[PDB]
C-alpha cells in the first residue's frame, strides 16, 4: 500500500513563503516520480510540478517558474515543496501525488491527505 | 522393561558365550562390552550389526521379543561385563568370567 | 515370445533428493523473507491426483526439511547482510535498574544502561541511554551485551520485518513433489491418496520453538507424529485439529530513539517508556487449551496404553529458546513461560484465559549458531498479535520405570521440527523416464496415469517427457537436470531408440524377470510396481540392449 | 576421530552437589545429541539423560527429575552434568557418550574415559 503523508494546516500572509513536507512510503521512493498539484476551489486545478527523487530533477509549472522550488531528503523519503511570493490567488489545497505506474507519471492513483493553505 | 540372563557366565577361553536378554518393547537392541577399567564400548547394534572395530566373533540372532549375543572363541580381551540396551533402558548386565 | 521394449517418459520415480526453487506471491513484501531470487508463483496451476498410487513417505528422513533449514538460514543472513553491524555497541554499559522514583526493584526485567558509543564522526563519542532487557545483558554496575564475547551481533535493518510470508518450494525440471492427502496421516509409511504438485501449498517460515504457530491444521483430529514414539530423542510433533488462539502483547510504549554510530549506520534502541512498566504476556484461551490437551492425551493414549496417566510439565531445561516458547510478534521476540500450559495431569477414565509471562529479547541467536547473532531493533508502540497455535513440539521423559504414568514436556531446540510439521505431507522424487517392459512387437497432466496400469499409462509418455528441461546450487541442479536428460537420451541413442519414445528392439525377455505371462504385466500392474519388481535387473537389461544394438548395427551396417 | 574427555575422580558427601564436565571433539558439537549414563557398580546401569546442545534441549530420567540438571557451552564444546541432593545410591561411574549415527543417539559408540563418583 502506497501512502503519502503531508503536513498542513498552514496559513500565510502575502509575501511570505511556505514549505510542505510529503513523506512517502509503500514503494521505492528513489525510483518513482512525485508531483505537486494545486487544487484551488472554483478554478481548474493547476499542476505545480514534478520531482524525480533520485537525481533530484524538478520541473516547475511555467506560471510558477521562479516561485516554486522542490527538493527531497532521499534518506528520510520526504519530498518538499517551497512556494515563494504568496498572493491571495494561491489559496488552495496542495497535494503530493504519485502515478499509478512509475512508467507513466500522470496516472495519479496515490494522493496525499492534502495541505490546505489560505492566503 | 528388559531382563538380561544369566547374571554371571563362568567360561574358559575358547568356549562360546550365549547372553540372553528378553524385553517387553519393540526397539533396536544394542550390546556393550565393559572391560574392567575401561568404558563399555559398543559391541553390536540393531540386534545384529557389528560396530566398527569389533571382531566378527560377536553376533546376535533370535526370534520374537528376545535377543541373544553369541560370542565365539573368547579371547583374553573379552570376559567383561556385557549389557543390553533398548531405547535408553539397560539390562542388569552379565559378568563373563 | 517376450522381448524388451524401451519406454521413455514412464510415470516412474525414485526417492532422490535435490534442490527445490523458491516461488512466492508477487515493495514492502520484498524486505520480508526475500532475496529477490524467488520467482513469482502461479495460482496453483497444477495439482494432479495420482489415483490408485500408494506411496511411502517419511517426514523425518527427507531433504525438504533440511533444504528449508538451509534456505531460511541463508534468507535470514541475506536479510541481515546489508545491515548495521553492532561491533561499535560491544562497549561497557553502566546499567542501573529502571527507576520508578521509589524503592521498588527492577520492573519489567529492564536495565537503564548508560554507555559511550561511537558517532558519525570518529573523533567524537555520544553518551547513550538505552533500556535493554535483563536477558540482553551480562554483568561484568558494569554490563555487556550477552553475545558480544562470542559472536558478531548484526542489527536488523529497520525496513525489514520478520512477519512470516508463505514460501512455495517447487520441483526443478525432471523432479516432482508428491503430496499426501490422507486424512489422519501420521507422516510415515504408506499414503493412499497421493497427488503430484509442482510446488508446495506455501510454507510460512513461522519461527517458534515449543508451540507451532500459524501452521496447517489436521483435517479430522489431532495427529501426533513421531518417527518412533517410544524413542525420547525423536521429538513429537502434534498437529492440532482446530487452532488454539493465543493473544500475545508487549504492553509497553517502548519509545524508540535512534543514533548514528558510523557513516550510514543507525542504531535503534528503546529510549523510554511513558507508561507503567508491564510484563509482556500471552493469553491462551483456557477452555480451548484444556480441550486441546484432552485431544492430545486421547491421541497419546491411542499411541500408549488406554489406561495410562499422561502428565504435562514445563520444559526440563536448556536455553531460553527451549525452556520457553520463542516467537516473533510484531518485530519483537517473545520468550513465553509455558509452565501455565504444560502443568496438568490427565488420568484415563468459563471464558477464562491462561496468561503466560513472556520475556522480550533484542539480541537473538536464532538457530543457536556459533559466531552469529542478530539484534532486533525495538518497535515503537504497544505490540499486539493474535496467533493460531496449530501444533506443538513435545518430548517425553525417559527412564520410564513404573510405566503406568508418562510425562510430556514442550520441546524445541531444532527449528527443523517446525518445517517437518508443514512438510509432513510432501516428498521430492526424481523422474526416471526410462522403463523396460516385455512386449511381442520385437522390432491428464504430469504424472497422470501414474497409478494406472501399464499400457494404459504408456499412452501419456509425452505428457511426462514434456515436464523435463522445464544461486550456485540452483544452477548445479539445472545442470544436473540437463545431464540426466542427456544421459537418458544418450542411452536411448546407444540403443537406437533416441527418436522413437516407444522403442521395440531385438532383445529376448528372460522369464526370470517376473514374466507373469504378460496379462498381469499390462492389465494389473502399474509402472511403479513394475519398476520395483525389476529394480535389480534394469542394469542387465540395459547392458543387453547395448550389446544387441551394437551387434545389429555392425551386422547391418 | 571422535573423543569425549571428562574430568572426574570427584568424591562427595551425601547432600553435596557435583558437576562433571565433558569436552567433545572430532564432530560438530551442535549437531549431535550427547548422553549422560550412570554405571552404578553392582546395580542395573541407568541412563541419566540426553542433551541436544544446539538448543540445549534436555531430557532427564524420571527417577532423577528435580535432582539432575544438564548445561553446556558451545564455544568450548563442553557438556555439564550437575547433581544436587546426592545420596549413597549415587555412587557410580558417570559417562558422557555419543551415538554411532547422530540420527539415532541410543547406540552409543563413543564413550568417555569414565568419571568415578564415590558417595
Ligand atoms: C518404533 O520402532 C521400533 C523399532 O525401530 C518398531 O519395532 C518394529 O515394529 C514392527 C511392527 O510394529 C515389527 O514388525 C513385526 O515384528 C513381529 C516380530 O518380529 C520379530 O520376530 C519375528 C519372529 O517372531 C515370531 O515368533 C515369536 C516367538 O517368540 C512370536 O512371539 C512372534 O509373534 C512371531 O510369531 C522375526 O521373524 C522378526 O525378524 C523379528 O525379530 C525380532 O527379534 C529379533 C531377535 O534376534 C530381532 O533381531 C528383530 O529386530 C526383532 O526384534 C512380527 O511377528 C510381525 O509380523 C506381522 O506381520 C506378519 C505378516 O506376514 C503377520 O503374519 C504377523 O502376525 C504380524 O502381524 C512384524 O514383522 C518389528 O519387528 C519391530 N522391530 C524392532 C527392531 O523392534 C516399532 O514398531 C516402532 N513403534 C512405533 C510406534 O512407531
Ligand atoms: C500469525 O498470523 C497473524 C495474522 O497474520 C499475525 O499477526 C499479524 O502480525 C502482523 C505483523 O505483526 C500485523 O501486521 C501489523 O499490523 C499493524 C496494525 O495494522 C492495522 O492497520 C492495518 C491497516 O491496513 C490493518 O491491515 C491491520 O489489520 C490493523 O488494523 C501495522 O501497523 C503493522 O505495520 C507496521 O509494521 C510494518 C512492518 O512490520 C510496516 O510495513 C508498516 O509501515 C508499519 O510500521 C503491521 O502491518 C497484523 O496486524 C497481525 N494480525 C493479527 C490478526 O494479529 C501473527 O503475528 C502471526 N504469528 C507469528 C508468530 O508471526
Ligand atoms: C535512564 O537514565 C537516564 C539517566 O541515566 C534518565 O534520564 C534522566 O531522567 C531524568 C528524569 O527526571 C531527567 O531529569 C534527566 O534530565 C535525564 N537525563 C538525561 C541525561 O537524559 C532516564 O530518565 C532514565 N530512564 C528510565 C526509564 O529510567
Ligand atoms: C561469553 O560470556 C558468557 C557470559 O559471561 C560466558 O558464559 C558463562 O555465563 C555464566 C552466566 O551466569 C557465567 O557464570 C559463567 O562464568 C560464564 N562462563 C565463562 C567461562 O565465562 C561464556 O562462556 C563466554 N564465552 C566465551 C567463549 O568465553
Ligand atoms: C517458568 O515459570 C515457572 C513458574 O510457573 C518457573 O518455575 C519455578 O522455578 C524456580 C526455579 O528456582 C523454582 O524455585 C520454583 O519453585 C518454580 N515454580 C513453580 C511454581 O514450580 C520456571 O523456572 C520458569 N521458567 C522459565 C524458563 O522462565
Ligand atoms: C536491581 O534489581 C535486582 C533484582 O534482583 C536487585 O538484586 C538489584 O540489587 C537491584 N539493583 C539496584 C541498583 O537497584
Ligand atoms: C564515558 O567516558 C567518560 C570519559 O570521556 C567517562 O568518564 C565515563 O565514565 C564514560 N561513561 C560510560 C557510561 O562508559
Ligand atoms: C481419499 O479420497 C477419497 C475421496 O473420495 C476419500 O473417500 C478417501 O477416504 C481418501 N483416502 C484416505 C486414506 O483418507
Ligand atoms: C502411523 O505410523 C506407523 C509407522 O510409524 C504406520 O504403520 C501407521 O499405519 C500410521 N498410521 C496411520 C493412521 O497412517
Ligand atoms: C485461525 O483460526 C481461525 C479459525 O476460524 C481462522 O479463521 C483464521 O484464519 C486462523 N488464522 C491464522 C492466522 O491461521
Ligand atoms: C476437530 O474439530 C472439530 C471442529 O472443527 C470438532 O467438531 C471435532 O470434535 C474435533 N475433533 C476431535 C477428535 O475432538
Ligand atoms: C507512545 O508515545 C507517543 C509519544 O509521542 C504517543 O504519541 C503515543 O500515543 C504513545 N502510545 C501509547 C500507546 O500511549
Ligand atoms: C484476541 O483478540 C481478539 C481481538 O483482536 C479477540 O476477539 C479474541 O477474543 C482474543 N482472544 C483471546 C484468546 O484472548
Ligand atoms: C480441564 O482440565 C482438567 C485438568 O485437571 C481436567 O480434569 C478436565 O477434565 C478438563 N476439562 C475439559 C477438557 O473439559
Ligand atoms: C483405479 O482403479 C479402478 C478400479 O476399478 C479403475 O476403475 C480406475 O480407472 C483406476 N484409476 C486410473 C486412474 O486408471
Ligand atoms: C536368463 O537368465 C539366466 C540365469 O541363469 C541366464 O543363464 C540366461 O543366459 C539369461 N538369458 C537371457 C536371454 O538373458
Amino acid at each position: 500500500q502506497v501512502q503519502l503523508v503531508q503536513s498542513g494546516g498552514q496559513m500565510k500572509k502575502p509575501g511570505e513563503s511556505m514549505r510542505i513536507s510529503c513523506r512517502a512510503s509503500g514503494y521505492e521512493f528513489i525510483d518513482c516520480t512525485l508531483n505537486w498539484i494545486r487544487l484551488a476551489p472554483g478554478k481548474r486545478p493547476e499542476w505545480m510540478g514534478w520531482l524525480k527523487p533520485r537525481g533530484g530533477a524538478v520541473n516547475y509549472a511555467r506560471p510558477l517558474q521562479g516561485r516554486v522550488t522542490m527538493t527531497r531528503d532521499v534518506y528520510s523519503d520526504t519530498a518538499f515543496l517551497e512556494l515563494r511570493s504568496l498572493t491571495v490567488d494561491d489559496t488552495a489545497v496542495y497535494f503530493c501525488t504519485r502515478g499509478k505506474n512509475c512508467d507513466y507519471n500522470w496516472d495519479f492513483e496515490h494522493w496525499g491527505r492534502g495541505t490546505p493553505v489560505i492566503v | 522393561v528388559l531382563t538380561q540372563s544369566p547374571g554371571t557366565l563362568s567360561l574358559s577361553p575358547g568356549e562360546t558365550a550365549i547372553i540372553s536378554c528378553r524385553t517387553s518393547q519393540y526397539g533396536s537392541l544394542a550390546w556393550y562390552q565393559q572391560r574392567p577399567g575401561q568404558a563399555p564400548r559398543l559391541v553390536i547394534y540393531s540386534g545384529s550389526t557389528r560396530a566398527a572395530g569389533i571382531p566378527d566373533r560377536f553376533s546376535g540372532s533370535r526370534w520374537g521379543p528376545d535377543y541373544n549375543l553369541t560370542i565365539s572363541n573368547l579371547e583374553s580381551g573379552d570376559f567383561g561385563v556385557y549389557y543390553c540396551q533398548q531405547y535408553e533402558f539397560f539390562g542388569q548386565g552379565t559378568k563373563v568370567q | 515370445n517376450l522381448w524388451v521394449t524401451v519406454y521413455y517418459g514412464v510415470p516412474v520415480w525414485k526417492d532422490a533428493e535435490t534442490t527445490l526453487f523458491c516461488a512466492s506471491d508477487a515493495t514492502e513484501k520484498h524486505n520480508v523473507w526475500a532475496t529477490h531470487a524467488c520467482v513469482p508463483t502461479d495460482p496453483n496451476p497444477q495439482e494432479i491426483h495420482l489415483e490408485n498410487v500408494t506411496e511411502e513417505f517419511n517426514m523425518w528422513k527427507n531433504n525438504m526439511v533440511e533444504q528449508m533449514h538451509e534456505d531460511i538460514i541463508s534468507l535470514w543472513d541475506q536479510s541481515l547482510k546489508p545491515c548495521v553491524k553492532l561491533t561499535p555497541l560491544c562497549v561497557t554499559l553502566q546499567c542501573t535498574n529502571v527507576t520508578n522514583n521509589i524503592t521498588d526493584d527492577m520492573r519489567g526485567e529492564l536495565k537503564n544502561c548508560s554507555f559511550n558509543m561511537t558517532t558519525e564522526l570518529r573523533d567524537k563519542k555520544q553518551k547513550v541511554y538505552s533500556l535493554f532487557y535483563r536477558l540482553d545483558v551480562v554483568q561484568i554496575k558494569e554490563y555487556r551485551l550477552i553475545n558480544c564475547n562470542t559472536s558478531a551481533i548484526t542489527q536488523a535493518c529497520p525496513k525489514v520485518s520478520f512477519e512470516p510470508i508463505p514460501i512455495h518450494y517447487c520441483a526443478p525440471a525432471g523432479f516432482a513433489i508428491l503430496k499426501c492427502k490422507d486424512k489422519k496421516f501420521n507422516g510415515t509409511g504408506p499414503c493412499q491418496n497421493v497427488s503430484t504438485v509442482q510446488c508446495t501449498h506455501g510454507i510460512k517460515p513461522v519461527v517458534s520453538t515449543q508451540l507451532l504457530l500459524n501452521g496447517s491444521l489436521a483435517e479430522e483430529e489431532v495427529i501426533i507424529r513421531s518417527e518412533n514414539i517410544t524413542n525420547n530423542a525423536k521429538n513429537i510433533l502434534v498437529q492440532l485439529n482446530t487452532s488454539v488462539q493465543i493473544n500475545c502483547t508487549r504492553p509497553n510504549n517502548n519509545t524508540v530513539k535512534s543514533i548514528r554510530i558510523g557513516p550510514g549506520q543507525a542504531f535503534y534502541y528503546t529510549g523510554d517508556i511513558i507508561g507503567d512498566i508491564r510484563q509482556a504476556h500471552c493469553n491462551v484461551s483456557k477452555a480451548t487449551w484444556n480441550e486441546t490437551l484432552g485431544k492430545v492425551v486421547k491421541q497419546l493414549r491411542k499411541h500408549f496404553g488406554n489406561n495410562t496417566i499422561i502428565r504435562f510439565a514445563q520444559s526440563s531445561g536448556g536455553d531460553l529458546e527451549v525452556t520457553t516458547h520463542s516467537f516473533n510478534c510484531g518485530g519483537e521476540f517473545f520468550y513465553c513461560n509455558t509452565s501455565g500450559l504444560f502443568n496438568s495431569t490427565w488420568i484415563s477414565n468459563s471464558n477464562d484465559s491462561i496468561t503466560l509471562p513472556c520475556r522480550i529479547k533484542q539480541i537473538i541467536n536464532m538457530w543457536q549458531r556459533i559466531g552469529q547473532a542478530m539484534y532486533a531493533p525495538p518497535i515503537q508502540g504497544v505490540i499486539r498479535c493474535v496467533s493460531n497455535i496449530t501444533g506443538l513440539i513435545l518430548t517425553r521423559d525417559g527412564g520410564s520405570t513404573n510405566s503406568t504414568t508418562e510425562t510430556f514436556r514442550p520441546g524445541g531446540g531444532d527449528m527443523r521440527d517446525n518445517w517437518r510439521s508443514e512438510l509432513y505431507k510432501y516428498k521430492v522424487v526424481k523422474i526416471e523416464p526410462l522403463g523396460v517392459a516385455p512386449t511381442r512387437c520385437k522390432r491428464l497432466g504430469f504424472l497422470g496415469a501414474a497409478g494406472s496400469t501399464m499400457g494404459a499409462a504408456s499412452m501419456t509418455l509425452t505428457v511426462q517427457a514434456r515436464n523435463l528441461l522445464s544461486g550456485i546450487k540452483q544452477l548445479q541442479a539445472r545442470v544436473l537436470a540437463v545431464e540426466h536428460y542427456l544421459r537418458d537420451q544418450q542411452l536411448l541413442g546407444i540403443w537406437g531408440c533416441s527418436g522413437k519414445l516407444i522403442c521395440c528392439t531385438n532383445v529376448p525377455w528372460n522369464s526370470s524377470w517376473s514374466n507373469r505371462n504378460l496379462s498381469e504385466i499390462w492389465d494389473n500392474m502399474t509402472w511403479l510396481q513394475w519398476d520395483k519388481e525389476i529394480s535389480n535387473y534394469t542394469q542387465i537389461i540395459y547392458g543387453l540392449l547395448e550389446e544387441s544394438q551394437n551387434q545389429q548395427e555392425k551386422n547391418e551396417q
